[PDB]
């Protein structure tokens, strides 16, 4: 069997609120170690990679690895269904095709309890590994989603330019165009830069939009860019694990 | 536009 | 004529609010008891049963018993018109086919006075008799208006299954299916006046419908009964009721 | 060139919700008596007459007179890029074809930094004379929007009738018809939450409530509204905006 | 589904 | 409906 349960039930449907919306199917690997989903979108542009280590669930058994195959659509109606406050245990007969979620009210005399469907999904992984980035930008997340949607009104594109001193994120459009420089600030409102050497990239907002959908998983965000390779947006969920989404750039 | 698919692999 | 006054306007909007997306039309049964409003949705299906006192009015006066014929639509978007502090003023010219609403602001010096045509209706309604029940479930509005709107995401229908224990609604979809389980615990609680067991099968389509009078009630009671009609009783304190009866299945 | 500094930014973000709605393009007069803004909307049945005055700017400059014509969809799209409490700034090269935008965060971190284009416009602007008006009510805007919106439910048009007493706005409509009638107030506590009305005779007129309706975009702006009237002559709905300017609002009559 | 005309009537 | 148009002018 596996059985893993989580008293801060409302983690898991942040997170799914950040995938549903860019990828319909997804392969969750379960094992030891705890719960890996690595899924591109549709188009092969864009590509997540949430960890949650065992770690960080209050109750978590595991006997062999699993690979389900979830239509997250279908597991966020359902995660609809949990209140914010609520315990949910996951729950799957390994000898089973379906998995179970429980949802308990942090009380007793109300219990959810709800079972999706799975199916069969070739987890053919992409290889990521940990790099040395040029660039590396911590903000707060909040200002991060505010800054992208806001360039949304001016281009289909952003510019994000790094030095010492700060980072410039540009638009061009049809009507105008506009530029955001955050300077680095002397506790999660900071923002700083680990910065190797200067980098330029440009970038489709359309998707950073998709990417901002994980702004209430963390305090702050840190964007890592090294020149003519993947922009990394990772989203710390506190004590638990991380949300990498992976955008590659353009020319 | 580019692909993700380009940098990482199996 | 007949002329009722109603301090709180707030509970005036609440009810049409209720009404209006279930029933286009329906006959208001004036008399010195009060104001009852009896119809079915046009499926026949769902039947609702509104009942306001007359001692639960500021004032209240009505010669003969009338049937006020008003299309709830129209009489919604006037009562949208109204303010929720507003202290709302019903009067009909008996020798009239028009009935005046009259909303005066408890505070601002500002009076709106809306006056809208009546339709003749036959008043002929049902004749539902008062019954023991096997099952009543006493609990929060909210939590019932919160489980029927969750099991939407799953199916088509529910089965309220109920024992001494708790409650259980259950629900079959294509994507899954699910369970939710409220045992036995002044508003926030659950509680079960239980004669013997039931379980019933209902359209969440109309129950959906019914949880907009959710904001009349802090509780509400569903009353079930084996192949019998489930009543959902919405109380409007010191004043009514608005009672929903839904046909079950198979 | 030009450059005006505003210190409350919201006010001209608040501005540009009133107006985007109701004219796409517009020409903005600039001089060193500050910022006018007069349109016509599209129906030419309209007319807004914005007044900044330069005394009511943080910083002022401004050596030759300007016509600034602004698409003022655009125009918003970017004042939607200022957050509430940011400290906008305008800076226009009189010798060129764009206006810039820069929006500081009193704060902290960081600056946004915008740049729009311009276009030509030849705008036959009007003239309105200033006139003595038979009535003039002054009353709270938000209830001025509430009672706009209601009858809206109600009908097309609305029936402003204007005594001593009172004032009362009317509509007809296929499911019934109603009446609103505020009296004047002495007994308040807020010069603002008071209705009032200097009146030398008594006036009734129709107005179409589908543009009253985008005038009350502009009830953000300001505490009270007060609207002038008189016999067959516009509806003038005026907005102040406090230590700064007003926004005026014309709206023709009917038969 | 059953009608609600069906239990009770006139 | 009377328009402004022709209570102003130029």
């Amino acid at each position: 069997m596996f059985e893993a349960r989580l008293v801060q039930g409302s983690i898991l449907k942040k997170v799914l609120e950040a995938l549903k919306d860019l990828i319909n199917e997804a392969c969750w690997d379960i094992s030891s170690s705890g719960v890996n989903l690595q899924s591109m979108d549709s188009s092969h542009v864009s590509l997540v990679q949430l960890t949650l280590r065992s770690e960080g669930f209050d109750t978590y058994r595991c006997d062999r690895n699993l690979a389900m195959g979830v239509n997250l659509t279908s597991m966020s109606k359902i995660l609809k269904c949990a209140g914010n406050e609520d315990i949910i245990t996951l729950r799957a007969e390994d000898n089973a095709d379906t998995l179970a979620l429980v949802f308990e009210a942090p009380n007793q005399e109300k219990v959810s309890d709800y079972e999706m469907k799975l199916m069969d999904l070739d987890v053919e992984q992409l290889g990521i590994p940990e790099q040395e980035y040029s660039c590396v930008v911590k903000m707060p997340s909040g200002e991060f989603a505010r800054i992208c949607r806001d360039l949304s009104h001016i281009g289909d594109a952003v510019v994000i330019s790094c030095a010492k001193d700060g980072v410039k994120f540009s638009a061009s459009g049809e009507l105008g165009n506009g530029n955001i420089k955050l300077s680095q600030t002397s506790e999660e409102e900071a923002v700083t830069i680990e910065m190797n050497e200067p980098v330029q990239l440009t970038f489709a907002l359309r998707y950073l939009n998709f990417f901002t959908k994980a702004t209430p998983l963390s305090s702050t965000v840190t964007l890592s860019m090294s020149a003519d390779v993947p922009l990394v947006v990772e989203y710390k969920i506190a004590d638990m694990g991380h949300l990498k989404y992976y955008l590659a750039p353009k020319i | 536009q580019r692909r993700v698919t380009d940098f990482f692999a199996r």
